């Protein structure tokens, strides 16, 4: 879920 | 009283696969390569099964020497998505994860019992965080540190347990403290  | 740090593991400076071991292998913790705010690749571990019942997703490192250190420090940088931004009225969403360790003389352990892992703490977002501009948003990259000892085996395995958070582990840095040397 965390794309940077 | 100034002590040097001896670094045992620095996950953020690993290039290519970390190769940590997830239980379950699929549908729990996943390795996800992301770019940080400087377009530098980081190997992260992520899970977000918030539309399910409570979780039991484990992730472990391979064996880490303690080099006869009495105490080891474990610093985790992580980001999470707030439970109030996610759907569902089952009340299972968490904003924490669990940190564990297993001391062992065996550097090739596999298929370890949950009850061989000793809980260090429930890790929560608190006052220590770096603010990162992600477009219009300010992301908290949270930093939490814990320490364990007195250690008594050649090394140890670290483990991370997800119980139902929307969580990304960004950095794991493991170190011990050592008095400065005398420069002969």
């Amino acid at each position: 879920w965390f794309r940077g | 009283s100034h002590m040097n740090e001896v670094t045992l593991l620095d996950s953020r400076s690993v290039q290519g696969e970390l190769g940590w071991i997830a239980s379950p292998l699929e549908g729990g913790w996943e390795e996800v390569s992301i770019m940080d705010e400087k377009n530098t690749p980081i190997r992260t571990y992520q899970v977000c099964n918030v539309m399910e019942p409570s979780q039991n997703n484990w992730l472990r490192t391979d064996w880490i020497t303690r080099e006869g250190a009495q105490r080891v420090y474990i610093e985790i940088k992580f980001t999470l998505r707030d439970c109030n931004s996610l759907p569902g009225v089952m009340g299972t969403c968490k904003e924490t994860f669990n940190l564990y360790y297993y001391e062992s003389d065996n550097d090739k352990e596999r298929f370890i019992r949950e009850n061989q892992f000793v809980k260090i703490d429930t890790i929560a977002a608190d006052e220590s965080f770096t603010q990162v501009d992600i477009g219009d948003r300010i992301m908290k990259l949270n930093t939490e540190i814990r320490d364990v000892g007195p250690l008594s085996k050649k090394g140890f395995y670290l483990a991370f347990q997800d119980v139902g958070a929307c969580i990304a582990l960004v950095s794991v840095r493991v170190f011990y403290k050592k008095a400065p040397l005398t420069v002969r």
